[PDB]
């Protein structure tokens, strides 16, 4: 069960699985999730990812189906 | 003839727009309590210098139209000193703005202590005191020379040593060195911004910080683009003895006109690029 990301993203920050099961930071700090700098691999569960579209833009979050 | 009328027309359009816009910015900063910030103290100093820069342009337009300076000696000494003050105060105010945004972005724990507004006010007073060292000698020198054809208003030097020296000092201290300081501060800030997830902990604080930083960068870039060509022209004229021709006179006046035009541009950028300024302007108008 992976939570891949696509689209126009300047930088992808913290990725995670939410039922808060797991969090993987960009460095690799974890709170069993492995992330490759563009997908992470770890009741319905949902992909969550934080991102910034541009250098001057604001931090956003994108959920999944 | 035709050139003098064109200059008068453009100068009057740059004079009314600039004076109105820079009066409005200062009024809004004074009137509303929320507006006061360290950056706003720096933006207020820039717009003071541009109001003083635009109030001179009618006398110059009349001088070009009539071929003679009829306004007297003292007004000649004030106008020329203001011409130099514009350049030095504006470049130093932009430099201090950039260092303030550097302290805010890269050293927040110690940024908090040094970004109080009173510090910005003292910084601005120090900026004017420093710029006087160049400004006051120019005021003391300027004179009305009674040429047989017509009165002229110019700078009297004691000539090669004393005149090339003034042009070199203006090229070095008031252009190159502040540009290097600004470029290094923005290179370091761009380094910090590209690799941080959050800059101030709170998401809103992060967005506000990045917005103000971008606005300051746009102002700096616009000023450099407006002022570089006259600066290069002064140097290339000093060393080459260009022949006199129509191209020379027209190009010379056009570069001076661009440098003056920049004085009215900033109030429009403040309104497009800042929510608080845009809101206050709308509330003021209506
Ligand atoms: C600032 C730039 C424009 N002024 C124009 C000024 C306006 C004026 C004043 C009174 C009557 C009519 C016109 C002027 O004509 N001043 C005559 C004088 O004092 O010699 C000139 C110097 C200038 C090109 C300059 C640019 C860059 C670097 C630099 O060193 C110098």
């Amino acid at each position: 069960l992976s939570c891949a990301a696509s689209g126009t993203i300047f930088r992808l920050y913290d990725m995670g699985w939410y039922r808060l099961v797991a969090s993987i930071t960009s460095g690799g700090s974890t709170k069993t999730i492995s992330r490759d700098n563009n997908t992470v691999y770890l009741a319905v569960y949902y992909c969550n990812a934080e991102y910034r579209t541009g250098i001057w833009e604001e931090l956003l979050d994108g959920w999944g189906q | 003839m035709v050139t003098a009328i064109t200059i008068m027309a453009l100068y009057s359009i740059v004079c009314v727009v600039g004076l109105f816009g820079n009066f409005l910015v200062m009024y809004v900063i004074v009137r509303y309590t929320k507006m006061k910030t360290a950056t706003n103290i720096y933006i207020f100093n820039l717009a003071l210098a541009d109001a003083l820069a635009t109030s001179t342009l009618p006398f110059q337009s009349v001088n070009y139209l009539m071929g003679t300076w009829p306004f007297g000696n003292i007004l000649c000494k004030i106008v020329i000193s203001i011409d130099y003050y514009n350049m030095f105060t504006s470049i130093f105010t932009l430099c201090t703005m950039s260092v303030d945004r550097y302290i805010a972005v890269c050293h927040p724990v110690k940024a908090l202590d040094f970004r109080t507004p009173r510090n910005a006010k003292i910084v601005n007073v120090c900026n004017w005191i420093l710029s006087s060292a160049i400004g006051l000698p120019v005021m003391f020198m300027a004179t009305t020379k009674y040429r047989q054809g017509s009165i002229d208003c110019t700078l009297t030097f004691s000539t090669w040593y004393w005149e090339n020296l003034l042009k070199i000092c203006v090229f070095i201290f008031a252009f190159i060195m502040p540009v290097l300081i600004i470029t290094v501060c923005y290179g370091l800030m761009i380094l910090r911004l590209k690799s941080v997830r959050l800059l101030s902990g709170s998401r809103e604080k992060d967005r506000n910080l990045r917005r103000i930083t971008r606005m300051v960068l746009v102002v700096v870039a616009v000023f450099i683009v407006c002022w570089t060509p006259i600066h290069i022209y002064v140097i290339i004229k000093a060393l080459i003895t260009i022949p006199e021709t129509t191209f020379q006179t027209v190009s010379w006046h056009f570069c001076i006109a661009l440098g003056y035009t920049n004085s009215c541009l900033n109030p429009v950028l403040y309104a497009f690029l800042d929510e608080n300024f845009k809101r206050c302007f709308r509330e003021f108008c209506i």
